[PDB]
């Protein structure tokens, strides 16, 4: 995010009608897919060109998959499977697609597979951590996650509420964690999903449990790494935690007005945290870039 | 035959702490000694959809 650019733009050509970002992945590549309206999209940074996804047919929501690059063969071929679906969508009836080659063809997955299941769909994930494929399976306003394989096939995690939705985050080297978060609350998983619990938030060196709806902050951006959790809540707060076996504790930072509407965190790298927002210069249409 | 279980700040059985040492892959040994003797007994790895503690 150093110079200025200007903001991505739809060529207008595959008239897209609204443009809204449902969902983006980053494939292997120099290609991005985009879930646009309800239709795939793949751009490639280093040209200018946009093709539609010719395989998926009914409208999806988010594209979700998992990415290695060990400089291998095996980390490549594990890049290329991806799941395309509705989140919310009702458990029968809804039709989830999967890619066996990066991104470029799509593939109706048949039903026979889940009959077993009734309920809204939380999303469906690969698990190459645990060789597993877990779907988030809510019937409830509890939510669990189901593992199709043999070992666990349709063996059930233990429940954890769900009210509303929530938007899954996978770490990036398989180690197994997760990270569930939505507005009014945060979930993380130490576990693939088996045991999805609470953070515990540390003050004055007491842990206890945190509920944000509780609380009643609502949380506005979350920044996670391979072993590491913060999260900027929209009233200038900031916390950053430790996520990790034995349960995930987070400490509350010290207090700074860090949120102006656009501002959002990520991990430059290990014990570095970077808040960005993108100023509007009227004159010559490129953004700039605060950085702190 | 004995039916065992990880105590922590909880005193009760949890199902929570045997599933994370279940899902590493770790379970308990018996360490049996003597003035002359020396053995070793592993819990077998089970999982806890439905066991509340080792056994
Ligand atoms: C799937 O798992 C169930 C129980 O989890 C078992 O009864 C069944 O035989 C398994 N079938 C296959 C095809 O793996
Ligand atoms: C195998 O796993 C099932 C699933 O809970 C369990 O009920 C059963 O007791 C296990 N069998 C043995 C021999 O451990």
């Amino acid at each position: 995010f150093e110079s200025s650019l200007l903001p991505l733009t739809v060529p207008k050509s595959l008239a897209v009608g609204v443009p809204s970002i449902t969902s983006a992945h980053f494939v292997s590549g120099s290609l991005v897919l985009f879930v646009i309206s309800g239709k795939g999209y793949s751009y490639d940074y280093y040209e200018n060109t946009w093709r539609k996804l010719e395989g998926i047919s009914e409208p999806v929501s988010h594209i979700s998959g998992d990415v290695c690059c060990f400089k291998g063969s095996f980390c490549l071929e594990l890049s290329n499977n991806l799941f395309a679906y509705l989140r919310g969508g009702q458990i029968p009836g809804t039709n989830i697609y999967f890619s066996d080659n990066g991104g470029f063809s799509f593939q109706l997955m048949n039903t026979d597979k889940l009959s077993h299941l009734t309920g809204t769909l939380g999303g469906i994930f690969h698990l190459h951590s645990m060789s597993q494929v877990g779907v988030l399976m809510v019937e409830n306003n509890l939510g669990t996650f189901h593992y199709m394989e043999y070992p666990l096939n349709h063996s059930m995690g233990i429940a954890f509420s769900y009210k509303n939705l929530l938007e899954v985050i996978m770490k990036p080297y398989q180690r197994g964690f997760m990270v569930l978060w939505n507005q009014k609350s945060i979930l993380v998983s130490s576990n693939s999903g088996q045991i999805v619990e609470h953070v515990r938030l540390i003050d004055q060196k007491i842990f206890t449990d945190l509920d944000v709806e509780h609380a009643n902050i609502n949380i506005y951006s979350v920044a996670s790494n391979a072993y590491e959790l913060a999260f900027l809540v929209a009233e200038d707060h900031l916390y950053y935690g430790s996520q990790s076996y034995m349960g995930t504790y987070v400490i509350k930072l010290p207090h700074q007005p860090l949120w102006s509407t656009h501002t959002s965190i990520y991990f430059e790298d290990i014990g570095i945290l970077q808040v960005l927002t993108p100023v509007a210069d009227p004159h010559f249409a490129a953004y700039d870039f605060d950085k702190c | 035959k004995v039916r065992c279980f990880f105590r922590n700040e909880n005193q009760s059985p949890s199902k929570e702490i045997l599933g994370l040492f279940t899902s590493g892959g770790l379970a308990p040994n018996m360490i049996i000694t003597n003035s002359t003797f020396y053995g070793g007994y592993y819990f077998k790895l089970t999982p806890f959809s439905n066991r509340l503690e080792w056994l």
